């Protein structure tokens, strides 16, 4: 029922990080491969070397978790967002708050940084999102209408420039200008967490219970069912050579190829010494820039780090 | 936010992940699982763990019992780590408060008893540390100077007494 | 606990020595042992089917040992028991039952195959209505005993009452007889003693359900 699906070699664990206090909500990665910024419920935000794994710094911005992080590519900059209501932006030559975009009432989500209108999109559990002006403080939309919490927002050059998946499982496409909704897609059932666009094929996927969906660009057209991972997704994360990793709520980490769907491995990964099984979780994860390596960030306050396999070949792992 | 509502608000923002995360994803009990119910066993799971009370409810359908295993553990590790925090603070002498001062001795004890009862049942599963050697040696060493100093015993104090 | 037994829960002792510290820490999650006779009687699924051998002629049992499992298995265990020989009907009340299952013959005795009372099973189908109804004698609710009776006609008085195993399904002629029989209007005894006096079980369905079971625990073993 399709062409012989692709082989991408296995992934295996190989280096674990263990320094924070709290779960470990969000975690990016630099512009350069040289070091990958963290989030946690413990309210830190901690900066670390890729290389050496070492922790090179921490600081104390927020009052509460923080629920999301994101790197400029543009400048030295560093947006912060979490739920003590608030949004925050680091210069990190100075390692200090610059300017915080007030503005929402409850919980911020997530959130990205437009990669050309420099502009900040921000998501909330107060039924809306928002288009933040960078340096001014000025939002210039209130993008609305998700009847619950926008679960995620993404943001691209192309239109549509703002997709938003929420609680109340829909997904809106948004025109950024006029901050309209321009389309609906209402295919899901149980609440939609993640959205991913991929980088060349003009298409995006959304993730739920149910299962995995995808969709072509500008319009919204349904695709391709994706399905065999059924736990809460917490994040999708698609690489270069299209292949495509869904962290559950659950610890079960499912990886696939984006073009016929084939979920190829299922790793099944072990907690730290003395946190029990129960709190076990996936809650985000983060291709390097080179594509090589692998973030993911638990719900254990770790931080599990997976290589690419080296002695893969077709008859050590062969598709099926 | 402000440190008046932060537990307020923190509780809020807590209890509502809970409602989307798991009556999102349990149901099946598709009407309403009784969700408040199962905020209320949340509750419940808190005291207990506060009061280091073995909260063990049969039957209910272990996935749920791990989400909430799941919460209650985040909760109860944002209790201490405050805990450290402000204690820290009020021997800093940073501030005065007439309740932070109340809340945090409360806190604090609660902690240290439950590090009591953990380090008696300890002690009774491993037995007694002065092995039987030391044990031997202080006893008879003691007796070799009493015995060097001619204490005559006490004894038990007759009652017609003198004083 | 192999994976039949496999509960629907958890053990609770992560539960347990998580929130408190008196107990030993467990971090894996252990889910219960469920069950046993219960289990059993999700396996069976099947009627019951006895031939008793009274001195009227023979009686055709059939028993939804699915839908009162624990009714028909205490009778089907008295049965391969055979701990109704020699018992006597020793109850007949014309067009209203012919009631028995006593090996004292008296009525007001008789065992579980585990000696306990046990709970009564009416289910929302099970109705006393027509020829052929055999229905539990208990002194009450959930008190099950060695007891049972068959309605001569709808007697649905005894609706959500007494717990139906199954029906009559020959020796329509041998219960004929029965209900022909004079009857002591201030005992309502039999004048000819009714009694069973032998029986056989064509078709045992906890025979079949013990054997699913144990291949099971064998192919998990």
């Amino acid at each position: 029922t399709m062409p012989k699906p692709q082989w991408h070699p296995p992934w295996k664990l190989y280096r674990v990080i263990s320094g924070h206090l709290g779960w470990v909500r969000c975690i990016a990665v630099e512009p350069g491969n040289q070091w990958f910024v963290t989030g946690s419920a413990d309210r830190t935000i901690k900066i670390w070397d890729l290389a050496s794994g070492k922790l090179k710094l921490s600081l104390t911005g927020h009052i509460s978790t923080v629920r999301g992080v994101i790197v400029s590519t543009r400048s030295p900059y560093l947006f912060s967002c979490g739920e003590d209501k608030q949004v925050k932006c680091w210069d990190l030559e100075y390692n200090k708050v610059i300017r915080h975009y007030h503005g929402h009432l409850s919980a911020v989500y997530g959130l990205d940084l437009h990669p050309t209108i420099d502009v900040l999109v921000t998501c909330s559990r107060d039924s809306t999102a928002r288009i933040w002006d960078v340096r001014t403080k000025a939002s210039v939309h209130t993008l609305s209408g998700h009847t619950n919490a926008v679960a995620t927002v993404r943001c691209q050059a192309a239109e549509p420039q703002i997709i938003t998946g929420s609680h109340d499982t829909t997904i809106r496409l948004w025109d950024l200008v006029a901050g309209k909704t321009r389309v609906t897609l209402t295919n899901h059932k149980k609440s939609v967490r993640a959205v991913v666009l991929h980088p060349r094929h003009y298409t995006f996927a959304s993730g739920s219970p149910d299962n995995i969906k995808q969709w072509k660009f500008p319009d919204g057209s349904f695709i391709q069912n994706l399905s065999g991972h059924n736990a809460i997704i917490n994040t999708l994360t698609v690489n270069s050579d299209g292949v495509l990793v869904s962290g559950a709520d659950n610890g079960t980490m499912h990886l696939w190829d984006w073009r016929t769907g084939y979920n190829f491995q299922r790793v099944h990964a072990a907690v730290q010494p003395g946190s029990l099984d129960s709190e076990s979780g996936i809650f985000a994860c983060a291709f390097d820039q080179s594509e090589s390596r692998l973030l993911t960030a638990e719900a254990d306050k770790t931080i599990k780090v997976y290589r690419e396999d080296d002695t893969a070949t077709e008859e050590t792992h062969p598709v099926s | 936010v402000t440190k008046q509502r932060v537990e307020s608000h923190f509780d809020l923002e807590l209890r509502a992940a809970v409602m989307h995360d798991i009556l999102d994803m349990m149901p099946e009990g598709i009407k309403q699982n009784k969700a408040r119910t199962i905020l209320q066993h949340l509750s419940e799971a808190w005291r207990c763990w506060k009061a280091n009370i073995p909260w063990k409810v049969p039957g209910l359908p272990t996935p749920i019992e791990n989400m909430i295993l799941r919460y209650v553990k985040a909760k109860a590790d944002w209790w201490t780590n405050t805990a450290h925090y402000n204690r820290e603070r009020i021997r800093r002498g940073a501030t005065v408060d007439k309740t932070v001062c109340k809340k945090n001795l409360g806190r604090l004890t609660r902690l240290y008893l439950k590090a009591e009862q953990e380090r008696q049942h300890n002690y009774l599963k491993d037995g007694p540390y002065i092995t039987a050697e030391e044990a031997v040696a202080v006893y008879t060493t003691t007796v070799h100077w009493l015995e060097s100093r001619r204490f005559s015993p006490i004894p038990f104090p007759p009652l017609s007494y003198k004083h | 606990v192999d994976k039949l037994n496999a509960a629907h829960y958890s053990t609770g002792k992560v539960s347990a020595s998580f929130t408190s510290t008196a107990m030993v820490p467990e971090t894996t999650h252990e889910a219960a042992a469920i069950d046993e006779d219960v289990l059993r009687y999700q396996f069976v699924k099947k009627k019951g089917y006895v031939r008793l051998h009274t001195n009227k002629g023979d009686l055709n049992l059939e028993l939804h040992c699915d839908l009162t499992p624990k009714t028909c298995e205490n009778f089907i265990r008295l049965c391969k028991k055979h701990y109704y020989d020699g018992t006597i009907f020793h109850r007949s009340i014309r067009n209203f039952v012919i009631q028995g299952g006593d090996p004292t013959g008296t009525g007001t005795g008789g065992e579980s195959y585990w000696g306990k009372p046990f709970k009564d099973e009416f289910r929302p189908n099970l109705s006393h209505t027509g020829r052929g109804i055999l229905s539990m004698a208990n002194s009450g609710p959930n008190s099950n005993r060695s007891q049972f009776f068959i309605t001569f006609r709808s007697c649905a008085y005894l609706d959500k009452k007494h717990t139906i195993f199954g029906r009559v399904v020959g020796g329509f002629d041998v219960l004929t007889a029965m209900e022909n029989v004079e009857s002591d209007p201030k005992t309502d005894r039999p004048k000819e003693e009714i009694r069973i006096d032998a029986t056989t079980v064509f078709v045992d369905p906890y025979e079949e359900a013990d054997a699913q079971i144990a291949q099971e625990r064998k192919t998990q073993l």
